[PDB]
This record gives structure tokens, sequence and C-alpha cells, in this order.
């Protein structure tokens, strides 16, 4: 889970 | 910077 | 009676040649029209930054040397500058970075080694100052103020070996330049008066002999407070920097000493 | 997709690597607190924690592996110098081939039936176990994990074909993570056996890792605001964040999918066959900038879309500090819930200090538990808001220069608590020693993480770096520790950490974490106190808020089975490390634990309205636990501003  | 972390 | 003032050893402090004024105020001129390229322009400030430096106006050297590197921030000149500037401030970290980018943007700048080298001394990573050092003066052996660096820097690690290192130096040499008279009073061949005499007699002119004393009272002052001897030193690193040699790292070094010796002064 | 050794990729260090290598390796070296050679000594030891990274359960290198590389574990300095990292290199790729040979013994392993009554257990730390002699040592230390795991699932009940299926689909999965390694995946790798062999704070941080970590500092980031999570080979977003782009834009959908993304001016590049952090960096970018995304929607059909997204700053408010009101009848006691201490976190706080005017809040309790630090600048103007004047913290490098950081007034002067535990550190400690110093506030909680350095951030990046080398990549970071840190006091942090007014029960019990259990942490000392004016006295009170405050926890439900859990724990530590491997013991365990956990809900109930009814709740909802520390916390606050009150 990464933010973009 | 200083960081002071951890 | 006062006839001992005979024994003093002064040159009357640099003044700025006609010339040095004169190539400033054209300086000026010349950034304020629209006669250069932004390539010119860099140059140009690098050029005004030396010539603010050779007079001892280093925040305006170092504000020129900012400008050329907005412009053109390959310059490893620039950089040099920069590195030097901010050992005589006491960054010594910011320093090392500064002339790394000297060798990184051009390995042949063989003054970043010495400066360099000078940086890390100060900063107390004697090692590392001294490979800095061990290859400044690989660069040129006959230069006997390479070895003095090394031997300030070796000092630190171990005083006998450094003598010893030193002492090679010098025999090995050429033994041609003033400087190595210096070496020699460190390694006692001679006399620090017998020094003081050679000085004077190897000096021509007021220029000559500011230059010398300059460089001298600064190795002086470095042996004496060495020896833990603060009020011979002191007064040494003054004298040093009463000749007004702007440029020479003896000069610069004996302000810092300076400095350093009165923060000890402030504190107890 | 893989099923040979030649399917796994050679790892080769990117062009830009050496040139980092030296720039970290010339901070390092030169500027670190600690001042260290970088000989031949120094660079062993690298090689020995690089080995523990590399294989952390002694379970996959030979010994003979290890001692090939032995002879060169001396090079490693030059190695680092020079940025020529082949040893590193060398040892990774063998590494790999070798977590490959692994995973396909592995495989046939689980074929194999053995569903087991033995009594046989398993260790979990292998951090010093000698290296297996053998192949035979190897795939019996295998025969060993893959029991462990089997049994693990078949402890949740499933069937046996399951648990092949369940595992199956891991260790392939395994397999797969190993042929999407990056050259940087290395790099970053070796860099961290170096950091941490001078000092547990001492970091290399890549690109991707620099980029996360200003974001955590700075509450935000540039992008789209949409947050991806990889099923497979496909990239599905599993949220987005309200108010940015992706959300606002109504043309995108949780569930969707991203399989394709493109740059301006630049083809819509697939994404199908990637690894997640490569596909997030093409779609981040600067703010004001557009990307395209194909995306494949959610349901079973195969057609695909075009959207396209202008990129923003978005801010992470769940980062932010937390503000909330605890009532107790007539008093009300506010709580500020601050995870970090990021950049602009006393500005959120001053406004949120600002809304506890309005609400009357006799107290406030400032709840630090489990903050890892942040920011200097931030933990002395934080400070300052509960603080009129003079000095906050005492910093010192290496050559004895001391100097004190202070602020510019006093935002908030009324009962202060400040809550900790022991994840709480650095900067949180700075401010917790500091408002107990100024006898300004009262401390409860656990002992202390124990940090007491200050450590430096610097970019690698010069200035000169895209002109000269447009193709590279950006290059990361560093953060290197160059100072200690003292209280105004003349102590110090450093490995004690500080110690509470009020110690909840978990806190007089054995540590097993902090500063002190860190490799390299560097050793206690003191310095002189500083020149500063109290705050305030609150020794005073002691004695009566610690009889009230035993007095409660002791009648307390959930205050109990904290006493007797810990006890409880204190019973097992020793075969800790140690499980039993047998199917037939745990579950009585298992379940003698499950039984026990479906239970005390009621004493407090009963003890109370009740509150809720289960003759066995045994499948609830998704629960939210409750918060017994800052609940009596809070009833130590009110304790505080009531004794204020009667000055």
């Amino acid at each position: 889970a990464a933010a973009a | 910077a200083a960081a002071a972390a951890a | 009676n006062t006839s001992w003032r005979k024994s003093e050893v002064l040159a009357v402090p640099l003044q700025p040649t006609l010339q040095q004024e004169v190539i400033l105020a054209r300086m000026e001129q010349i950034l304020a029209s629209r006669a250069l390229t932004d390539d010119e322009r860099a140059q140009l400030l690098y050029e005004r930054g030396v010539l603010y430096d050779s007079l001892g106006l280093r925040a305006l050297a170092r504000n020129d040397f900012s400008q050329a590197l907005a412009i053109r921030p390959d310059m490893p000149e620039v950089f040099n500058y920069l590195g030097i500037y901010l050992t005589q401030a006491g960054n010594f970290d910011a320093a090392y970075e500064a002339f790394d980018s000297v060798l990184e943007l051009d390995p042949t700048y063989n003054y970043a080694h010495l400066n360099r080298g000078i940086a890390l001394y100060y900063g107390g990573r004697d090692k590392l100052a001294q490979d800095d050092l061990l290859a400044f003066y690989q660069d040129d052996p006959n230069d006997p103020f390479r070895s003095l660096w090394l031997y300030l820097a070796e000092q630190k690690l171990d005083e006998k070996q450094a003598k010893e290192v030193l002492k090679q130096h010098f025999e090995k040499s050429d033994k041609e330049q003033w400087g190595w008279n210096i070496v020699e009073f460190y390694l006692g061949n001679i006399s620090e008066q017998t020094l003081m005499e050679r000085l004077k007699a190897d000096a021509t002119d007021n220029t000559s002999l500011a230059e010398h004393l300059s460089e001298t009272n600064f190795y002086l002052g470095k042996y004496y407070l060495s020896l833990g001897d603060l009020d011979s030193a002191t007064a040494l690193f003054k004298l040093a920097v009463a000749n007004n040699v702007h440029n020479f790292v003896e000069h610069r070094y004996a302000l810092l000493e300076l400095s350093l010796l009165g923060q000890d002064q402030d504190d107890l | 997709d893989i099923t040979r050794a030649d399917q796994i990729p050679v790892l080769k260090e990117e062009t830009q690597h050496a040139t980092v290598s030296e720039r970290v390796t010339s901070r390092f070296t030169r500027s670190h607190y600690r001042q260290f050679d970088l000989d031949q000594a120094f660079s062993a030891k690298i090689f020995d924690r690089y080995l523990n990274l590399l294989d952390y359960s002694h379970n996959v290198l030979l010994a003979s592996d290890v001692e090939q590389f032995a002879k060169k574990k001396t090079e490693l300095g030059d190695e680092l110098r020079s940025g020529k990292l082949d040893v590193f290199y060398d040892l990774y790729n063998l590494a790999q081939k070798r977590r490959f040979e692994r995973y396909q013994y592995a495989l046939s392993v689980l074929e194999k039936p053995m569903d087991f009554t033995g009594n046989d257990t398993y260790n979990l730390d292998r951090s010093k176990a000698p290296w297996p002699k053998n192949e035979a040592e190897l795939n019996a230390l295998w025969d060993s994990k893959v029991k462990f795991d089997e049994l693990s699932l078949k402890l949740t009940g499933k069937t046996d074909k399951e648990i092949r299926e369940t595992l199956t689909r891991r260790y392939k999965f395994a397999i797969r993570r190993l042929a999407q390694t990056n050259s940087e995946d290395v790099f970053s790798l070796a860099m961290t056996a170096f950091a941490r062999e001078i000092d547990p704070h001492t970091n290399y941080l890549s690109p991707r890792n620099t980029e996360q970590f200003n974001t955590e500092m700075s509450l935000s980031l540039e992008g789209i605001g949409a947050v991806l999570q990889m099923d497979d080979d496909y990239t599905v977003i599993n949220s987005m964040v309200a108010g940015g782009p992706a959300a606002k834009s109504k043309a995108i959908s949780v569930g969707d999918k991203i399989v394709g993304v493109g740059q301006t001016g630049k083809p819509m590049v697939d994404v199908i066959g990637w690894r997640l952090d490569d596909v997030v960096a093409l779609i981040k970018g600067p703010k004001g900038s557009k990307v395209r995304l194909e995306i494949l929607p959610a349901g079973k059909g195969t057609k695909t879309r075009t959207v396209t997204l202008t990129r923003e700053r978005i801010r992470l408010e769940d980062r932010a500090v937390k503000m909330s009101v605890k009532t107790v009848g007539k008093e009300k006691v506010g709580v500020l819930d601050i995870p970090g201490f990021y950049v602009g976190l006393t500005d959120d706080v001053k406004v949120q200090l600002q809304k506890l005017e309005k609400q009357n809040v006799s107290s406030v309790i400032i709840d630090l538990r489990s903050n890892g630090g942040g920011a200097l600048t931030e933990a002395v103007s934080l400070s300052g808001l509960f603080i009129p004047a003079g000095p906050i913290v005492q910093v010192r490098d290496n050559n004895g220069k001391v100097r004190e950081d202070s602020d510019t007034q006093v935002f908030y002067k009324g009962p202060l608590v400040v809550l900790v535990d022991r994840f709480s550190a650095s900067a949180s400690e700075i401010f917790a020693a500091a408002m107990q110093d100024y006898g300004r506030a009262l401390v409860v909680g656990e002992p202390t993480f124990g940090a007491g350095t200050v450590q430096q951030y610097r970019s690698l990046n010069r200035i000169y770096d895209q002109m000269l080398r447009p193709e590279w990549p950006a290059l990361g970071s560093v953060q290197y520790t160059i100072q200690k840190f003292y209280r105004v006091n003349g102590g110090s942090t450093q490995r004690k950490g500080v110690t509470p007014d009020i110690i909840m029960p978990t806190g007089n019990e054995e540590t097993e974490t902090g500063e002190k259990f860190e490799d390299n942490a560097l050793p206690w000392d003191s310095i002189d106190a500083a020149t500063y004016v109290k705050s305030g006295d609150l020794t005073a009170f002691e004695p009566e808020l610690l009889k009230e405050h035993n007095a409660r926890i002791a009648k307390d439900p959930e205050f109990q089975n904290i006493m007797k859990d810990i006890a409880r724990f204190n019973a097992m530590k020793d075969k800790r490390n140690i499980v039993s491997l047998n199917y037939a013991v745990r579950e009585k365990e298992n379940n003698e634990d499950d039984a026990t956990r479906l239970a005390r809900l009621n004493e407090r109930f009963k003890r109370e309205g009740k509150p809720e009814l289960k003759k066995l709740d045994d499948l609830p909802k998704d629960y939210q636990e409750p918060d017994p520390y800052l609940d009596e916390t809070v009833n130590i606050a009110l304790d505080l501003a009531k004794l204020e009150k009667a000055r």
C-alpha cells in the first residue's frame, strides 16, 4: 500500500 | 534539517 | 633604552595598489552593463571574486562567487573559494563538500587537495587530512609549504614520525625555495634568530618582506602554540595578519587561530 | 513464471551508484559524530552486518558461501570509497540463487504428506545460528520451516490441500519477488550495512525513500492522491484521498486497475508486469503536471479507457495532530494526539489550542505515545507554546561545543499532561523532558526509548548534476548523527529515557526494546545544566496523585488483566523464541487463550451498566478496544487541575  | 526522530 | 626596537622585523602593512582599484572600478561598470553574455558574466564574476579576496573583502567575493554559480554550476574554481571561506568560517563539514565538488568537476585541481586537507585538519580528522596532504606533496615535492602542511597534520598523529618524515622531505628536496628555511627551524637545524636573519636577507622589497613575514609568523605561531606558549603564539598570529597578505593561507589560518584562541578565553 | 536459475537476473550496479557510494562515504567518514576509521577492521564488521541483512534467519547461505566471501571481507572499505561494489553485488546475486534454490526445495516438501503429532519445536531466533554446514542442513532447516508454516495455517483450521494451495501461492510469490529485484535494492542494502555499523540512527535513503521521508516530514505529496495495492500483475486502486485529484475527478473508482501510465508528450506505458514502486513513480509528479492513466475497470470486462489527471499537492491529514475532548461530568480535558513532529506541527497545535479555550477544557493531555520524533525545530517550538522563555534543549558536537536552542509567547498556560510510552522517542523525549524539567507538565506513562542524538539530513544531489548527467536518476539522501542532546538539566535521555512522574504498570516491566538494545548505540553521559527559570513546581502534588491513581487502577477491571497479563507474560519469556510445533498442544494453549480472550470483557460490563451482550460473542465485529492508559490519564489530568486550583 503506497500513495501515488 | 536537524532531525530528532526514531 | 628603546634601542631594542631595532630587533623588530616588520614590513609596512600592504595596501591596495592603484591597478587593483582601477580594475575593480572597471569591473563594476562592465557588470552593470549589457556587454556580457551569461558565460562571460560568470567568468567576470569569478574574476571579481578573486580580486575582492585578494583585498580582504571576503563576503563581497563570496557574493560574486555565488552569483557565478547560479549562472554556471560547473565551475570548480568557484567551489574552491567557497570551501576556503567555509573553512575560514569554521564550517568544515560544508567545506569538505565544496572541495569534493572541485575534484569531481576537475580531478586535476591540485589545490583542492591542499585546501580540503587543511579543512580536515581544522576539523580534527588528521589521518584523512594526511591523505590529501600527502597527495598534494606528491604533486610538487619541492614546495616547502606542502611539507609543512603535511607535518602539521602528521604531528597530530605522531610527532616523532612526523619530524622524520619532514626531515626526509627536506633531505630529498632540491632545497631551493625560501620556505625550506622554515622547515629547517622546525627540524632544529637552525635557530629562530637565524631564520629571521635569513628572512631579512632573502626579501627584496616591502611586498617581499610582507609575504615572508606573513608565512613565517604563521608557522612560528603554530610551533609555539604546539608547545603551549599561548602568548607567543598569539603575538605571532597577529604579526602574520599585520602583513595584510589577504590571499595567503597563512594569513587566513592565522586569523582562524586567533579566533580559536579567543573563543577559549571567552569560555574559561 | 520462473522455474529455473537462469531466470534470475544478474543484478548489476547502476551507473550513478559509484558516485553515490563515494558521496555517502565522504559524509559518513568525515562528518559523523562518531569518528571512526573506515579501515580493514571496520570493513569486516560491515561485511558481517551485510550478511545478516542478506540472510537474517541463517537459512539460505552456506557456510562455504560465507567463507568463500570472507576472504575479501576487509576489502569493503576500498569498495565503498571507490564505489565499485562487487562483493556487495556478487554476494547479493549468490543470495538470490540460494533463495530460489531454497524456495524451490520447499515446493517439494509441501507435496510430501506430513501432518504432525510429534513434540518437535521451532525457534524463531536464528539470528546467531551457525550457517548451515551442508545441503542436508539446509534442507533440514527448510523442512522445519515449511512445517512451521503449514502448521500455522492448519491451526486456522483448513484442509491440507488448501494449506498446500495457500502456501503454494506464497512460496511462488516469493520466487516472483526475487526476479523483480532491483539494482537499487542491493545498493540500498549495502549502504545500510555501512550506515548501521556506525550507529543506530544513521542511514542512506534511496531516491524513492528520500521522497517518502520528506512526505512524512511535510504531511504532503505531489501526485494524484490515490493509495495503490498490487494484486498479482495488477496495480489496483485501494482508496482515494479526499480532495485529491483522482477522487475529485469522478472518473476513477476504488477497485479500478491501472494498466497504463502516460507522460505528457509520450506514449502510454504498459505497466502490467511491474513492481509497485516503479508504477507509483510514473504516477507521481510535479503539481500542475499531467498524467494519463489507462484503466481497466473493476468488472470482468476487457475494455480499457484513458483518464487524464492533473497532479497536485495533497495533504495527508491522517498524519496530522488530532484534537478531542474527554468529558467527565462538569469537567473537560482536551487531548492532542501527535503522531510525529512534522514540519508545521506547532502551527497546527496553535489552532487546536485556540479551539480548546472555547470549550473551557480544564486540562490538556498531549499524547506522544509511539511518537518517534521528527524535526528538532518542531520540538523546540512546540515546547515554546507552553513555556514562556528559555532554553528547550542543549546540543553538543563531538568537540565539546555546546549550544542551547530556544524559542522566540505562551499559547496555553493551563494544567498539562504528557503521555508517553516506550515508543515515544527523540523530539518527543526532548519535549517531555523539558516540560518536566521546567515543572510545566506532569509526565505519565512508560519510560522512554532513550534516544539522545541529533541527525543531519542532507541531500546527495549536487547543483551541476543535471547538467552533466541528465540521464541519471535522482540521488538519495543521508541522515547522520552530528550531536548529542541534553536536557536543560544537564541530564541526558540517551539510553535512560525520561522517567514519568506516574508510571503505568507496563512501565515497571523489563523492556525488551529501546536505544540501549540497538547496535552501536552511543553511551550515556552528561553536561552542565543550562540557565533557566522554572515555570512551576509540581513535586508537592505527587504523593496525592500517586495514591489516587493507585486506588483507581486497583479497582479497574481493564487495569487488572493488564496486571495479570503481565505476570503471565513473565512466565513464558524463556520459551518465547521456541514454539511447539505440535498440532495438539497449540489449541490447548490456543483455545485456552481464545477462551481467556472471549471472557473478561464481562467483568467490566457487569461492573458497569453492563455495556453490551454476549454469552460468547465469539465472533465479534471489527472491534475497537478501549484505551485505559488514556482514560486513566484523563483521570490524572483532572486530579492535577483540581490541585493546582487549590493553591
